[PDB]
């Protein structure tokens, strides 16, 4: 390997070869070459018989230190931590009888490092020791000196950082003690003053909290989940502090919104304020009064905060942008209306109060702020086009649970008495929906993540309240709706709905085909039978059913035989099959499913090899061929043959039964007492 | 000896058993016994070394510490003589150096008495070969500390040439090992890269004869071999190499054999060069014979063969490979590159340019590896695509010009010639790209050795090729004009006799072939030979114009050649030539960034002499047709378009339109403070179409420079200066449309202190009104900004908001402005401000400063990002230097919440805003100050690095100036950045004082302030200034000097040299925090005398405590201003004072803070005028006038009153560009601080006295003994360095500005 380095960084160049040492040379090894505390202290008197000389126990802790870390021989890496271990006790027994925090500010963050680190007795060690040193310093006889803030920052400083997950979770049980601690030996006749005291850390919580950093998050809702133990199972110091900051939790979550959905973040913030709302509906259902409450950020200043005015700015709050809160703002809400005094329910609430507060100021809190260009139809990702996407996407979906509830009417809160703007701005949306390449699909990502909200929209407001069909116009039962509908049916990699996800991929047909079920009950079936009913014809399927079909021909017709053949599937989950397509004026016995029999038996004759995707694609036909009608009868005809097909002479029916064996039995046992 | 100091603590600490104390020794409660802390502190050290010589180097001193109360004075002299006896036999005994037992022993030895004269022959032997040099290095600074003292400097520059380190090498050979004439005049012939005249006078001084005067000791009679050894390698001097190196040993016809294995001195510094040079003269083709014969002879032993195979190696495989025995090879070069793994694994991490100088050898060694591994298949030969590719990669990869020294391009290109004819050989178009390949290198090689001074290592590469370059045209075109160019590059040194001497020359030779039917088909060099002939007659005529007849006096032919082509007949003759094949080009990729270029620069200057035709009709287009191309000489050159179409405006006016309207409209957002203030100047016109494509694209970078220019712009009424108004209303309308950038601005404006807002208002109605009271509505046209900022509580909340610090002064301001609100609104009298005094001492003793918090302005305290309302985007982009990306500069996103004052008059606050990035930057507010000096100081720092980045003498040493950023938001309002983990120079060395060292000169009757100022009492009489008008004829000069010394001696001498080894604690990291400090103020000492800046005081300096490195702050006197404007005037050019000499001992000021000025000042006044252009347009900008330079000294409060009544016209900003342009030209720096103590103090009272000390003596300094014009680099900074510490100068100075420390 060395030899190789050597090698590559020869032929490597000589005006990029010095690009290798000359990075700075002080940016990590020049504070390691540097002294620690400028006047030595530390004093050892190695006692002799006579003489007693004296060693300055500095000059070797910081490669002892380097030791006990990366050492790779388990016999020098315990005889550094013996070392260290009695160094650190001899330098704490020293000043207890020379300040030292120069020196705790580094001999601190080490022994976490080593505390949590891999190896078992090196964690025998070091966990009983600063699991003894926090209760010894976070005592009144080394209360509030300067050496304990380099401990809890210290703990800080280790619970946000890049990579050390190890290390996070055991600065979290460090807090725990902390806190245990803290409470343990001050008494309320003092507990008045210190700047590292209880609400001081909640204080430094939450100016963690609300940070612009990824990580400063993550430490504030690790913290929380580590004190969530504590904080409830106490009394008199419950009701002043978090039963305020539920929101200032919340608005971290929202200002969460666009960090990575695989950092592990919103996983943290939702168990965060979640563990807190299973403690609000154990008190709270009973403790109810105006006495004298804390303001969070945001409110208006009272004398009391006791419930009420929380719901109203989560209503106030539920068109907010941030989906992540939007999400928990609407559920907190259905879970947080049935706890009034008057024990109410939201199906008299928000009719309730929408009869005497004004009917448009409960649409202003759906549309937002953001109700008031074709510059647009080019596929691009302006700025300002994705947010105003996410400002449609929130007046989406903030109707999308409270029509599918009982909690309000459709034609109450829509109609044409009201003037909104939301029934205008789909069909503003809806002209150029179906239209640097880095960005691109960055904008086709979250336009594609709005369309199943339309459908599912439309969906959900027909099968609530079947009397109010007329109140949307008739450019969705145009060619826009019943043209994306058609695109997402049959081959949507036109509208924007990439394929290398997982999600909106395997979401597609669970949603066209409840939709299609959402509208054959519906009185406007017609202009759906009208519109697919010229796609999917016989001449277009003995088009696509065409006659070579086994050749060098890979992606071609196969995948436009697939996209009929998973269409018509959709079709027959959904149950509208026989009003799009029916058979001939004869029996039972659908004269396309005939035909498609008799191409699958007579392809295999000579005149054959195959494939995996050719096999996939032979056995969705002959599932399909089967969907049609009875045709069983004629399926067991068809297995008992006498036929023989020779090659350079089997049986002619074995290698057709041979080939498919389980559409074929799985179709056979769908009918029985007829079949054998 | 791998054990010895493990086993050595192992007995030293057993006998402890038997001793009575391991009884608890901590015993109390929280103890730990005795036994569990020293058993593993000896089980650790016998499994690695450094912990454990760390174990040992500690017992051994304490041991030591503890004989000295018993064991009386007679025996410990005979004790510490015997360890002395037994570290001596330590050091010449050991057979494998162990790295830390060798430093362990020489660090013990350097902390005591006695021990300190080792074997000053002995330690350099040992730490030359196990590679702990810095140890060594400081062992024998601290024997030359506190014959055998001339051994000593003999070993200390034996160890500092192996380390690079060549200026402190040169230190000590012109101050140590010296008193002669002949070294001094070659070493500084030698410094410069000059290698001939310092290697043809040295055989000079090697063949004396009669030298009675003082013969030399024998000290300097080897060196001179050696240094004249080295002056012959450097440049490629082969056979006059062998014979200086062989021919000092033995009998003339060589018997080289165990001669040279005997006496090892002998086989240190005469083998390499020798083996070296045969091997070189074997490449080219010869027999020699002679080497080989030896290597053979020496093929046995011990002794004769661990050495030369350890060492070398690389030369045994090319000499194998010369043999033709391949495995023989592949075995040496193995263990080659084994050695070179071994030798770079031991070099400590920080120690730079010993690593470079190890991985500069790689290439070569891999190229012999890659020859190899080529040649060792058969069927490799089989075609020739192999060796086509092989070409190809072979030419993609070089060294780098300017960056590697001309032995290493040796090394490469002898390497690759010698493969070429071995596969020329070994396979037989084929034969024409194998010399095409060769001479293309060659001239590579040729065309890097002519940039970094190496000429006559160039002149002989010429030659050498000139033979070849017949067979074809292109070849001989490419070599005259490389011929050209060198010529025209090296006669930029010499003299202005000299100049026009060896400029015609280089024209005769190109009356030959280059034009016999090669001019007409090819149109590329076409171009270039036009180029350089019109160089070369600008060269000719710009020569004999700086000294007029002279000149075309002493030579016949040269006289009858000059007047070939009177005497203003033939110099405008030759102008007319000049342009003519100027313009040749011209009418004839990024060659033609040249060819505008350099008509552009012709006619520019002789435009700038002029004004002492259709010039500026050929300067505009010609530039922006080159500008509208990536261009960054030409992108520095905008205000002299700026300033020719000003002064010239009848013609050239629309096609400066029509050329300014088509152009990439990015290329002048360094250059937007000038077009934007040019609005309020009438012709506008010319700057309307780009600003307003700028402010359509990039909304943001003019947003900070438009505020300003719009906040004082009053129009005209004539009939092309009514739609400039308008146009001014329709950009400010169409920008800022959310009201956000006016908001943070109210925002960082309520952040300040208002209470030094008043007192600055305060001066500025006294010193109004205070002429006579007769100027109109003034001050009920200012009072308004006052009484929106201050007044009711409601004015900040129509503003910005409300205040905490408004709730406690506007609220307070009520009952004293009801005064305000009766008379002081409507004053117009200027008679008592006192009033105003007696409650602005009410305003300091019951006011609160410190806010606390973020708070005191709550617009950025809870900021909350949430749509497109013109985002921030932090203030400090846009550099320029290409096109932006307006997406990733990084958009504000929060504010933290704790402010911190800072120490200074006015306490500025300091802000620690977030990034979006999730970064955290620092900044600092200035409240009241306006920044457009310090921006233009900083872009004229950016221009002199970016200058000093292309001289390759500097660039190898790597001197940068380490800038910094400010923004000017608006006028009186500016961030400026703050950096991390800095400390004042004054703070560092007052730290580092003991606590009765500082306690006792600060606080102490015969301390150096009060002793300095009951000196100026008892020269003068009164207790204030105008004592300083009275001393200088109130002493004479040999008092001041004596009573000078008196009190800088009571200042401690190791104040520096404490405070770097109080930090660094490791001798390694101890030279390379020494040696960066000193470069670094060695590069800023130089720098701030070209443009020259005075008031240098102790706080003025910042330095980086993690790699130590000075920063220059504060810019106040920015030209030459501190000498003409102060009362009491300053003289010296920089600050160079007792503590930046005791840093540098036991070495002379001649070693490092010297070679660094040489170069940087070489690496200055060598270019074609970009410093002198922007400083030109720097000081032509109507914005810091007498007004404005008095309202900024008036921002302090101190020795800056009144009293000019002359200097309202003597101002002049073409005198101070005449100044600098004469002393970066060449000017004696006691003539300039003459005449510029003149020009501002003509017919002050001692006025002589102030011509005098500035004078000299020509007795004691040789600033006192030079012409006062036409001096040299070198001369010029002796000067300096004589000026800048001469003590009856530093005896009369002002009593804050610390001359005595």
């Amino acid at each position: 390997i060395r030899i190789r380095v050597v090698q590559m960084l020869g032929s490597l160049g000589g005006q990029i070869n010095k690009n290798l040492l000359t990075v700075t040379s002080s940016d990590e090894m020049m504070k390691s070459y540097v002294a620690w505390d400028r006047e030595k202290r530390l004093s050892f008197a190695v006692p002799f018989r006579e003489m007693k000389p004296v060693i300055f126990l500095d000059v070797f802790l910081p490669r002892v230190t380097e030791l006990a870390l990366t050492a790779s021989d388990r016999q020098t890496k315990v005889a550094a931590c013996e070392l260290l271990h009695s160094m650190v006790m001899f330098m704490l027994g020293k000043a207890t009888q020379p300040p030292m925090y120069q020196l705790y500010k580094r001999t601190f963050p080490v022994l976490l490092r080593l505390a949590c680190d891999v190896d078992q007795v090196t964690r025998q060690l070091y966990e009983p020791l600063v699991m003894q040193l926090i209760h010894w310093f976070t005592n009144n006889k080394k209360f509030e000196s300067q050496d304990t803030v380099a401990l809890l920052e210290a703990i800080l400083d280790g619970i946000v950082d890049p990579v050390d997950s190890t290390l996070r979770d055991f600065c979290g049980r460090c807090i725990r003690e902390f806190l245990k601690w803290s409470i343990k030996q001050i008494t309320p006749q003092q507990q008045e003053k210190s700047p590292v005291n209880t609400k001081s850390l909640f204080k430094r919580l939450y100016s963690l909290a609300l940070h612009p950093n990824a990580f400063k998050r993550l430490g504030a809702s690790l913290a929380f989940n580590n004190i969530y133990r504590e904080f409830r199972e106490e009394e008199s110091l419950v009701e002043q502090f978090v039963f305020e900051a539920l929101v200032i939790y919340m608005e971290s979550l929202a200002l969460a919104h666009a960090d990575e959905k695989s950092l592990g973040t919103i996983q943290q913030c939702c168990d965060a304020i979640d563990h807190l709302c299973r403690i609000i509906e154990k008190k709270h259902v009973s403790l109810n009064k105006a006495k004298k409450r804390r303001l969070p950020r945001g409110f208006p200043p009272s004398a009391s905060l006791c419930l009420l005015d929380l719901v109203k700015w989560l209503l106030a709050h539920c068109g907010r942008p941030q989906t992540e809160c939007r999400h928990k703002s609407i559920e907190l809400f259905y879970k947080f209306v049935p706890l009034l005094p008057g024990n109410r329910s939201p199906n008299l609430w928000l009719k309730d109060v929408l009869k005497e507060e004004g009917v448009s100021f409960l649409i202003n809190t759906f549309e937002g702020g953001g109700c008031g260009l074709l510059y647009l139809r080019g596929p691009f990702s302006l700025q300002a086009t994705l947010c105003w996407l996410d400002l449609l996407l929130a007046a989406l979906e903030c109707y999308n649970t409270f029509i599918g509830e009982r909690t309000v009417g459709a034609l109450q809160v829509l109609g044409t008495e009201a003037q909104s703007s939301l029934l205008k701005a789909v069909a503003f949306f809806l002209e150029s929906i179906a239209m640097s390449p880095q960005e691109g699909e960055r904008y086709n990502y979250s336009k594609c993540t709005v369309v199943v909200r339309i459908m599912e929209f439309t969906t959900t407001l027909l099968n609530t309240s079947p009397e109010g069909w007329k109140l949307l116009k008739k450019d969705l039962c145009n060619t826009h709706l019943m043209r994306v509908l058609v695109q997402t049916l049959c081959e949507p990699a036109s509208i924007g709905f990439n394929i290398g996800d997982v999600q909106v991929m395997a979401h597609l047909p669970d949603v066209c085909v409840n939709l299609m079920k959402a509208l054959k009950m519906s009185p406007y079936k017609d202009i759906l039978e009208t519109h697919l009913r010229e796609k999917i014809t016989a001449q277009s399927i003995e088009e696509l059913c065409a006659v070579n079909l086994y050749g060098p021909d890979a992606q071609v017709d196969r995948s436009r035989l697939a996209a009929v053949v998973s269409a018509c599937k959709q079709l027959h989950r959904a149950g509208l099959l026989h009003n799009i397509l029916p058979s001939q004026s004869t029996d039972l016995h659908h004269s396309v499913g005939t035909e498609l029999l008799s191409l699958v038996y007579k392809g295999i004759a000579p005149g054959p090899s195959l494939d995996l995707s050719c096999k996939q694609l032979a056995s969705g036909l002959l599932e399909l061929a089967f969907a049609f009608g009875g045709l069983c009868e004629r399926l067991v005809s068809l297995l008992l043959n006498p036929a023989v097909l020779s090659t350079a002479h089997f049986s002619h029916g074995e290698y057709f039964y041979s080939l498919f064996s389980e559409t074929i039995n799985t179709e056979l046992l769908k009918n029985l007492d007829l079949a054998v | 000896e791998v054990h010895f100091l493990s086993l050595a603590t192992n007995f030293l600490l057993e006998m402890t058993s038997m001793s009575p104390d391991y009884p608890n020794p901590m015993f109390e409660h929280p103890q730990i016994k005795h036994s569990s802390l020293i058993t593993p502190l000896q089980a650790v050290a016998q499994r690695d070394p450094i912990i454990a010589k760390q174990l040992f180097s500690s017992l051994f001193s304490g041991i030591l510490k503890e004989m000295d109360k018993f064991k009386t004075l007679s025996e410990k002299n005979n004790i510490t003589q015997k360890l002395l006896q037994d570290f001596n036999r330590f050091l010449n005994t050991t057979f494998s150096f162990f790295p830390p037992f060798v430093s362990c022993i020489q660090d013990i030895s350097c902390q005591h008495a006695a021990l300190l004269s080792l074997d000053p022959a002995a330690v350099s032997a040992g730490c030359l070969a196990s590679l702990q040099q810095p140890v060594g290095i400081r062992l024998l600074e601290e024997a030359l500390l506190r014959p055998p003292d001339v051994l000593r400097w003999v070993e200390l520059a034996k160890l500092y040439r192996s380390i690079g380190e060549y200026d402190v090498l040169r230190g000590i050979f012109t101050s140590e090992i010296g008193t002669k004439q002949i070294t001094q005049s070659a070493l500084l012939a030698e410094a410069r890269s000059d290698y001939s005249e310092a290697a043809k006078q040295y055989d000079e001084a090697l063949n004396k004869q009669d030298w009675v005067d003082g013969e030399p000791t024998e000290a300097e009679k080897d060196f001179w071999e050696l240094a004249s050894l080295d002056c012959y390698n450097h440049l490629a001097e082969w056979k006059s190499l062998e014979y200086c190196s062989t021919a000092s040993i033995d009998s003339e016809n060589p018997p080289d054999l165990n001669k040279i294995w005997s006496e090892p001195f002998y086989q240190e510094t005469y083998l390499p060069y020798m083996i070296r040079s045969k091997l070189k003269l074997l490449l080219q083709g010869e027999a020699d014979q002679s080497l080989l014969t030896f290597i053979d002879k020496a093929m046995h032993g011990e002794l004769q063969k661990a050495i030369l195979e350890l060492h070398y190696s690389q030369e045994l495989s090319l000499l194998y490979l010369l043999q033709d025995d391949v495995d023989r090879a592949k075995y040496y070069i193995q263990n080659g590159i084994q050695s070179f793994m071994q030798n770079y694994s031991s070099i400590d991490v920080l120690l730079h340019q010993s690593r470079l100088t190890k991985l500069q050898s790689v290439q070569a060694l891999t190229e012999i590896q890659e020859f190899i591994s080529f040649i060792s298949k058969q069927g490799n030969l089989s075609s020739q695509v192999p060796l086509k590719r092989l070409l190809n990669t072979w030419t993609n990869r070089y060294p780098d010009a300017k960056m590697d020294p001309m032995n290493i391009w040796d090394d490469i290109i002898t390497n690759r010639c010698f493969f070429l004819s071995k596969i020329e050989e070994k396979l037989t178009d084929i034969s024409s790209l194998i010399r095409s390949c060769k001479f293309s290198m060659k001239m590579k090689m040729i065309d890097s050795a002519r940039k970094q001074n190496n000429f006559s290592l160039a002149m002989k590469l010429l030659k050498e090729l000139h033979k070849e370059s017949k067979t074809r045209d292109d070849w001989l075109v490419s070599w005259v004009q490389s011929y050209c160019r060198l010529s025209h590059c090296r006669s930029r040194s010499q003299g202005c006799s000299e100049q026009v001497l060896t400029v015609l020359k280089t024209v005769s030779l190109l009356d030959e072939n280059n034009v016999s039917s090669y001019l007409s088909k090819n149109i590329l060099a076409f171009r270039d030979q036009n180029i350089l002939l019109g160089t070369t007659y600008r060269i000719i005529a710009n020569a004999l114009s700086s000294e007029p007849a002279c000149l075309a006096e002493i030579e016949e032919d040269k006289a009858r050649r000059i007047l070939e082509l009177d005497s203003e007949k033939v110099i405008a003759g030759l102008y007319q030539r000049a342009f003519q094949h100027l313009s040749e080009a011209v009418q004839a990729a990024a060659g033609v960034i040249d060819a505008y270029m350099t008509l552009a620069d012709f006619c520019d200057q002789q435009l700038r002499k002029e004004e002492e035709q259709a010039y500026p009709a050929l300067v505009v287009e010609k530039m922006l047709k080159a500008l509208k191309l990536n261009s960054n000489e030409a992108r520095l050159k905008f205000p002299r378009l700026l300033q020719i179409i000003e002064r010239y405006p009848e013609e050239t006016l629309s096609l400066m339109t029509k050329e300014i309207s088509s152009v990439p409209c990015w290329q002048f957002i360094s250059w937007i403070s000038h077009m934007v203030a040019l609005l309020d100047k009438d012709q506008a016109v010319a700057v309307q179409h780009s600003v307003e494509e700028i402010t359509d694209n990039y909304p943001q970078a003019i947003v900070y420079p438009f505020i300003i220019s719009s906040e004082s712009y009053s129009f005209k009424d004539t009939s092309t200066g009514h739609k400039n108004k308008e146009f001014v209303a329709r950009i400010k309308s169409k920008l800022d449309q959310g009201g956000v950038i006016q908001d943070f601005i109210n925002a960082l404006d309520q952040l300040s202190n208002p209470e030094l807002l008043f007192k600055d208002w305060s001066n500025d109605v006294r010193a109004e009104l205070a002429k006579t009271p007769v100027n109109k509505k003034n001050i009920e046209k200012m009072y308004e900004r006052m009484y929106a900022a201050l007044g009711d509580p409601k004015a900040p909340g129509l503003g910005a908001f409300r205040r905490k610090f408004i709730q406690t002064f506007g609220k307070e301001f009520d009952k004293h402005f009801g005064k305000g609100g009766s008379k002081l609104l409507r004053m117009k009298l200027s008679d008592f401000n006192d009033i105003t005094n007696m409650l602005l001492l009410k305003m300091n003793k019951d006011s609160k400063p410190p806010g606390n918090l973020k708070e005191c302005s709550p617009w950025m305290s809870d900021f909350k990002v949430e749509f497109l309302r013109n985002e921030l985007e932090i203030p400090g982009q846009y550099d320029g230097r290409g096109k932006p990306l307006p997406e990733y500069h990084v958009r504000i996103a929060g504010f933290d919440e704790r402010v911190t004052v800072m120490a200074s008059l006015r306490r500025p606050k300091r802000i620690i805003i977030r990034g979006h990035d999730e970064r955290e930057h620092p900044f600092l507010v200035k409240g009241g100050e306006d920044l457009r000096q310090d921006q233009r100081v900083e872009q004229l720092f950016q221009v002199m690095n970016g200058i000093l980045a292309q001289d390759s003498a500097c660039s190898q040493r790597a001197l940068q100036l380490r800038t910094y950023s400010v923004v000017p938001m608006t006028s009186r309002l500016g961030l400026i950045e703050w950096l991390e983990n800095t400390v004042t120079l004054k703070d560092l060395l007052l730290n580092t004082m003991s606590q009765e060292e500082k306690a006792a000169y600060l606080s102490d009757p015969r301390a150096p302030p009060c002793e300095y100022k009951d000196w100026l009492t008892k020269m003068s009489g009164k207790h204030d200034v105008g004592a300083y008008m009275l001393m200088y004829k109130g002493a004479n000069r040999t008092e001041t000097v004596t009573s000078f010394r008196k009190r800088e001696s009571k200042v401690p001498a190791d104040l520096l040299k404490r405070a770097f080894v109080r930090m660094s604690t490791s001798p390694e990291a101890f030279l390379a925090l020494r040696s960066h400090f000193a470069s670094s103020h060695a590069l800023i000492c130089i720098s701030h005398w070209i443009l020259g800046i005075g008031d240098r005081h102790l706080n003025n300096f910042m330095v980086a405590m993690e790699t130590g490195g000075v920063i220059g702050i504060d810019f106040g006197h920015a030209f030459g201003s501190a000498t003409q404007f102060l009362p009491v005037p300053e003289l010296m050019p920089f600050r160079l004072t007792r503590q930046f000499i005791n840093l540098m001992l036991p070495m002379k000021e001649t070693g490092l803070m010297y070679s660094i000025m040489v170069h940087a000042l070489r690496a200055f006044r060598s270019d074609p005028g970009l410093l002198t252009n922007t400083m030109d347009v720097f000081v032509k900008e109507p914005s810091f006038d007498w007004k404005n330079f008095e309202q900024k000294m008036l921002k302090k409060g101190g020795s800056w009153i009144q009293e000019i009544n002359v200097a309202e016209k003597n101002w002049y900003p073409r005198q101070k560009i005449c100044y600098a342009k004469r002393k970066l030209a060449g000017a004696n720096p006691a003539v300039i601080t003459c005449d510029e103590l003149l020009l501002g103090h003509e017919k002050a009272p001692a006025f002589r006295d102030y011509v005098a000390v500035a004078r000299g003596s020509k007795d004691h300094n040789i600033r006192a003994q030079e012409p006062e014009s036409g001096l040299s680099e070198e001369t010029q900074v002796k000067c300096l360095m004589d000026q800048a510490t001469d003590p009856n100068i530093l005896g009369r100075t002002w009593e804050g500005w610390e001359p005595w420390m």
